[PDB]
Parts: structure tokens; C-alpha cells; sequence
């Protein structure tokens, strides 16, 4: 029921390979080490799927798009989800993998995110 | 404008720098965030660079705020955020992999 931090497991939600993922850093300017929706993280694959182009061990970036400890909305509005969960991404942003599953917050927009929005069967 | 008339425009401008296979899916009854998606893709990663610029100018010159563009640089998947309509440009040989269509394969879609 708590934040995303260095050390922090993470399932991932999408087809890149990635199945479950340690977290390494929290990234953005602030230094600060806390890590929700929208934000960027690099962690370390933890467990992989065969034949998937990521494979365990290696280090990626990846987006924060469900977190058990939600975000509250400018509209007062505080979401949910039942587990922490990611999207691998590539430098610019685009996703690794092709495929999204699950809901996706609708922050990711805002986040330059649109791509994996695109691709997300639900957008919460 | 309503996004059926941004949708007539953003296909003029792909049209205009030959894009091709170019599709637009209605997202109205499946998703809050857009009304119509947008798929079309060039030959090379310089025209696929065009086609989103074209598709931002011919925007802007309507005054209609293009709000982001994601992933212009790498040119294999470029997509133009105008709010109301989303418009993918795909590097021909990326476009495939995504399927853009058949995830959607109940919206709407028109071809041109």
C-alpha cells in the first residue's frame, strides 16, 4: 500500500519481454526518491519472458502508470489501482514493447506518455 | 472547429506529402481522450519527418495548437497530438508491428 522507491518491485504492463522489474532510481530533477504516475524510473528485469526481446538482468528505464498509493486529480478526484506497475520505454519515451495491458493513468498524456496511452485498452 | 473538420484537414496536409494507406479510425464510442485516430506512414525517415510537420503547419496556419509531438527525432513513430484528433506517422516499416487498426478493429474506420 506504499510509494515506489529504490529497491521496490514492480509487475510490468506490456509485451516488451519484461515481466517483473527492480527498481534502481527514481529519475527527475527534484533528487527526491519517491516515484507515482508519470514519473520515469530505471530498474533492473527481475524475471522475463522467453522469447521477448528484454531479457532478465538488463537495465531499463520504464514509466510508472498504476500505483497501489495513488495520485489525487485537480479535480479532487483520487485514483487507484490494485498494483504497482510499469512501461518499459525507450530514450525518447516510446514504448519497448508494443502492446499495453491493463488501465493506464490519464496523467501519461500530459507526461509526452501518448504513445502508451494510445496503446492502452483503458485509460483511468 | 469540431474534430470532424480538424479530422478533413490532417489528411489533406498527409495526402499532401503522399502518405500512404492513410486511415482514420472513430474513437468517439471507445475512448474519452480523442475522437479520431489517425494512421498513416512514408517510405523514408525524412518523410515521415515531413508528414508531421505538415501535419503541425497546416494546423498552426489554422491556428490549432499542435500540443506535443512524440518521437520526431527517431522519425519511426511520430505522433502528433491535436487534442480532438491524433494523428500516427509510422516509418514504413513500423508500422506493421504496432496495428494501430486491428487493435481497433471495432472503430470506425475510414481510408482515403
Amino acid at each position: 500500500s506504499h510509494m515506489i522507491q529504490q529497491e521496490t518491485r514492480l509487475k510490468v504492463a506490456d509485451n516488451s519481454g519484461a515481466r517483473e522489474v527492480l527498481t534502481i532510481k527514481v529519475l527527475g530533477g527534484s533528487g527526491r526518491k519517491t516515484a507515482n504516475i508519470g514519473d520515469v524510473i530505471v530498474c533492473t528485469v527481475k524475471n522475463a519472458t522467453p522469447g521477448g526481446v528484454v531479457k532478465k538482468g538488463d537495465v531499463v528505464k520504464a514509466v510508472i502508470v498504476r500505483t497501489k498509493s495513488g495520485v489525487r486529480r485537480n479535480d479532487g478526484s483520487y485514483i487507484k489501482f490494485d498494483e504497482n506497475a510499469c512501461v518499459i520505454i525507450r530514450d525518447d519515451k516510446g514504448p519497448r514493447g508494443t502492446r499495453i495491458f491493463g488501465p493506464v493513468a490519464r496523467e501519461l498524456r500530459e507526461g509526452n506518455f501518448m504513445k502508451i496511452v494510445s496503446l492502452a485498452p483503458e485509460v483511468l | 472547429m469540431n474534430s470532424q473538420e480538424l479530422l478533413a484537414i490532417a489528411v489533406d496536409a498527409i495526402d499532401n506529402k503522399k502518405g500512404e494507406d492513410t486511415i482514420s479510425l472513430e474513437m468517439k464510442g471507445i475512448s474519452d481522450m480523442t475522437d479520431y485516430f489517425v494512421v498513416t506512414h512514408g517510405n523514408n525517415e525524412r518523410q515521415v519527418q515531413a508528414i508531421a510537420r505538415a501535419v503541425k503547419e497546416v494546423a498552426n496556419e489554422q491556428n490549432i495548437e499542435v500540443k506535443r509531438m512524440e518521437g520526431y527525432n527517431e522519425a519511426r513513430w511520430i505522433l502528433i497530438d491535436l487534442a480532438d484528433v491524433v494523428v500516427h506517422v509510422f516509418h514504413k516499416d513500423e508500422r506493421n508491428y504496432y496495428n494501430i487498426e486491428k487493435l481497433y478493429q471495432d472503430a470506425p474506420l475510414e481510408s482515403y
